[PDB]
């Protein structure tokens, strides 16, 4: 009502890489492709909100 | 200045640095031409992104607000 | 030879990196400059002093 | 990364008081002249 507008120009997005040796890179993820060395998460409230 | 008579550049120069604002201080231009100041101004230790076109005046929005 | 300007108060020089090997110490003096000829060149037109 | 206007409008006022003649008694009139009908 009060006329408080807003109004997007750009978004680009950014992102940062560890300089990893390339050796120890390509081993890190043949790691990760493993079958058993899969990465979990949980949500930190967990829930369902109702 | 008493017509001193000693050698214009006696000292070691350095090679000039090749980024913006660093090769000479001159009155110098914007992209659209908007005059800038040189590059040891005073006015320059900020930044001043001074963004000027607000949204456009939402004169629909106060109208869509009372109906 | 190191130019120094007038009303002047420090005067900073340095060689770039040699071999030092038998040096022997060094040795100073100052002097007047319109009293210093211009050796090395055929005929100095500025060397006004006698 | 997001780059933008925004406008807050005529609403927005983070300063707490007023501005101008702070100072001032908030009842003391600004010299002014006006009219006023009488016959005498």
């Amino acid at each position: 009502v009060d006329g408080a507008s807003i109004k997007f120009d750009s978004i680009c997005l950014y992102a940062t890489f560890f300089p990893m040796a390339h050796n120890t890179a390509s081993t890190l993820e043949a790691m990760l492709r493993n079958d058993t060395n899969d990465q979990s998460f949980n949500d930190y409230l967990s829930a369902a909100n109702m | 200045n008493s017509f001193d008579g000693s050698i214009v550049s006696s000292y070691l120069t350095t090679r000039m640095p090749p980024w913006a604002g660093v090769r000479q201080n001159v009155m110098g231009s914007s992209i659209d031409g908007r005059p800038v100041l040189p590059a040891n101004s005073t006015t320059l230790t900020y930044e001043t992104v001074s963004g000027t076109p607000l949204e456009t005046a939402a004169s629909a929005a106060a109208s869509a607000a009372a109906a | 030879l190191y130019p120094i300007p007038a009303n002047a108060t420090n005067v900073p020089i340095s060689i770039p990196s040699r071999n030092w090997a038998a040096f022997r110490g060094w040795a100073f003096t100052r002097l007047k400059t319109k009293e210093t000829p211009s050796l090395g060149s055929g005929y100095d037109p500025y060397y006004t002093y006698s | 990364d997001i780059r933008g206007v925004l406008d807050r409008g005529p609403t927005f006022k983070p300063y707490s008081g007023t501005a101008y003649n702070a100072l001032a008694p908030k009842g003391a009139p600004n010299p002014c002249e006006w009219d006023e009908a009488a016959t005498a």
